[PDB]
């Protein structure tokens, strides 16, 4: 679940 | 800190200036008969979608003071919600139809949440649903999705929203009473809302499953959420 | 009629349809297996459903509809309407879910039953933070009816409308006894608000809790009732 | 239907 995590960054 | 000392009309400026925009479908144009090839073009709207979305979630007031952690939780959780607002607002406009994109416009196990979104588009052209109550539920959906200093956080600025959408109402020459009547209407909505996203989200994990229907991986990972 | 009832009038009729505590068929005889833990939890369900017809008829308004518009109202609304009265059954139970006084469990044996557990958590939840908002018996009753008389009424004009009439009759009772408990006015829009999105989340826990009685069917876990399995047939899984 | 019956009684 790094994707969102990476987006948001 | 400052989300919570912007004013009503303040608070409507920031969410309508945040509106993403409406985006286009790969809908060829008939000239294909639907297969899945109707699901293929939900996934890749949704998929563009999603990057609009994100960067959306970032200027809801508050939402910036939550930690990574729990911005990431909130958008796993709401996101098939958020889209599913948004259809629903589009809509309003086009009487028994879906208007997933300006050049998609379907009719009516998929017929069962076409039902669901329609009834949901028609109550809120019922109520004369204004774009501004609009991106405040929207808000809603994004800061409860679904089920502790940090949660007290979250309350204050939905308590705000709340104070928001009142005053908007207010400011349309409601009274006090129709006030309270339209807030419980437009929130008992959000459970309608969360209901078509939980049925949306067994069909996406079935798709998955399948493996006909190409889905990205932004679009795996948030299906993995709902899943553990 | 629903419509002339007054606030202390829709309470007094609300608290006076409540539904007898029930208790389960627990056998502490034997362990608990999967299978026994499921058993008793649809056991109680079954026999609880008969008095929730009996509650439902009492609730302002509902004898007005057609049978079909009772039967879906129910159909689309049983699992939220047990799930909320658990979360108030429980509120003065911390970490424990009142299922019924002679069932009184914790996470750890909720974790008997595969997939269980993170229901048995939103509830948990959910319980707490009635506590937090110090949950009346007035405002639960209210909660309990909009349950009714909500899920199922985007999925049905004229019977729709009397439906939205008497839902807003409920929205006026609660800012009443929100009035009448001295909140200021902003306090009650408030507070309204933040019952009303706790019925979300009652939503998602029923929705999560009819995936998994399906799967406990599915896989022969639990025999079901004929009710329980027309019930489970309505939401179409 | 089982409740439709139920509703009846
Ligand atoms: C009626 C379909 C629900 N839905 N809607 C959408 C959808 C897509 C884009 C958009 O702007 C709004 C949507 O509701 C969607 C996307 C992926 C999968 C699904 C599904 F749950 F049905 F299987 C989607
Ligand atoms: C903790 C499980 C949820 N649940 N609760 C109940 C339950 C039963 C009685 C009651 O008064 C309240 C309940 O939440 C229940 C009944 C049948 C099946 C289920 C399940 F969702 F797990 F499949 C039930």
């Amino acid at each position: 679940h790094k994707i969102l995590h990476r987006l948001l960054q | 800190s400052l989300a919570l000392s912007l004013t009503a009309d303040q608070m409507v400026s920031a969410l309508l200036d945040a509106e993403p925009p409406i985006l286009y479908s790969e809908y060829d144009p008939t000239r294909p008969f639907s297969e899945a090839s109707m699901m293929g073009l939900l996934t890749n709207l949704a998929d563009r979608e999603l990057v609009h979305m994100i960067n959306w979630a970032k200027r809801v007031p508050g939402f910036v003071d939550l930690t990574l952690h729990d911005q990431v939780h909130l958008l796993e959780c709401a996101w098939l919600e958020i889209l599913m607002i948004g259809l629903v607002w589009r809509s309003m406009e086009h009487p028994g139809k879906l208007l997933f994109a300006p050049n998609l416009l379907l009719d009516r196990g998929m017929v069962e949440i076409f039902d669901m979104l329609l009834a949901t588009s028609s109550r809120f052209r019922m109520m004369n649903l204004q774009g501004e109550e609009f991106v405040c539920l929207k808000s809603i959906i994004l800061l409860n999705s679904g089920v502790l200093e940090e949660k007290d956080h979250i309350h204050r600025v939905l308590d705000k929203i709340t104070d928001t959408l009142i005053h908007l109402m207010a400011k349309a020459g409601l009274t006090l009473q129709q006030q309270h009547q339209r807030l419980a209407q437009l929130l008992l909505i959000l459970s309608h809302i969360r209901h078509m996203s939980n049925k949306g989200m067994e069909h996406l994990y079935s798709m998955k499953c399948k493996n006909v229907v190409p889905l990205s991986d932004l679009l795996l990972e948030m299906l993995d959420a709902h899943r553990l």
